[PDB]
């Protein structure tokens, strides 16, 4: 029974440790990007959340008329 | 082509007003763009000086651009003049 339908333990017990190993990471990552998503939007200085603002393209800058502008 | 002949002949029995209105919105569509007037009105508008003239900070690389109104650079109004 145990040779034409079950295998060795090694096989579960390594395939156990690189599950374990998959979801320990995963873990980890989850943990880093909610802390990460906090840190963003609490500065705004990273690539995420970051609001639109005007454009300085569309300012003309030429004489207006008034030396003072 | 032959029937409208007819249509506009009845037309013109019947609803003149019509077929003036028509014609002079027609005629005003399409006339300025085959008119060499056009250019002619939009340089006028052009040439109007609205505003100041701030004069360049003399660099000594414009060859182009007057120190002097009455020098010969610049651009010039004498087609306007006889116009
Ligand atoms: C000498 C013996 C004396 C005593 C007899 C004891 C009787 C025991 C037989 C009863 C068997 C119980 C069913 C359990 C089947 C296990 C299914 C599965 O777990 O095994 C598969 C193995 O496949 C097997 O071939 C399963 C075949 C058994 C199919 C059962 C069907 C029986 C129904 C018969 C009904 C009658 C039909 C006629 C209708 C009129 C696993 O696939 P695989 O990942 O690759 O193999 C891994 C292990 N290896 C690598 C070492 C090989
Ligand atoms: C491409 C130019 C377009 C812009 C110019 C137009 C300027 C403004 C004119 C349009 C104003 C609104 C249009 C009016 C539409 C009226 C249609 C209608 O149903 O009226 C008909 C009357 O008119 C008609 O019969 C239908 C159209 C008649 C001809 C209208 C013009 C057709 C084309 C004429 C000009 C063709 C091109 C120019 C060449 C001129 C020839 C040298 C019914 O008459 P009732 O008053 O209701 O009856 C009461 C009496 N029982």
């Amino acid at each position: 029974i145990a040779r034409t339908f079950y295998d060795g333990p090694e096989k579960n017990y390594e395939k156990t440790m690189a599950i374990l190993q998959i979801e320990a990471e995963k873990a980890e990552l989850r943990l880093k990007e909610l802390e990460v998503r906090r840190l963003m939007r609490a500065r705004g200085d990273g690539p995420w959340y970051q609001y639109p603002t005007i454009d300085k393209a569309l300012i003309d800058h030429s004489p207006k008329t008034t030396p003072d502008n | 082509a032959g029937r409208i002949a007819s249509f506009l002949k009845n037309a013109w029995a019947k609803e003149p007003v019509l077929v003036a209105s028509f014609a002079i919105g027609g005629l005003a569509i399409i006339l300025p763009s085959l008119s060499p007037y056009t250019n002619y009105a939009i340089r006028i508008n052009r040439a109007t000086p609205y505003n100041y003239p701030v004069p360049l900070r003399d660099d000594g690389n414009m060859p182009d651009v007057p120190s002097h109104p009455q020098d010969p650079q610049g651009p010039s109004l004498e087609w306007l003049k006889n116009l």
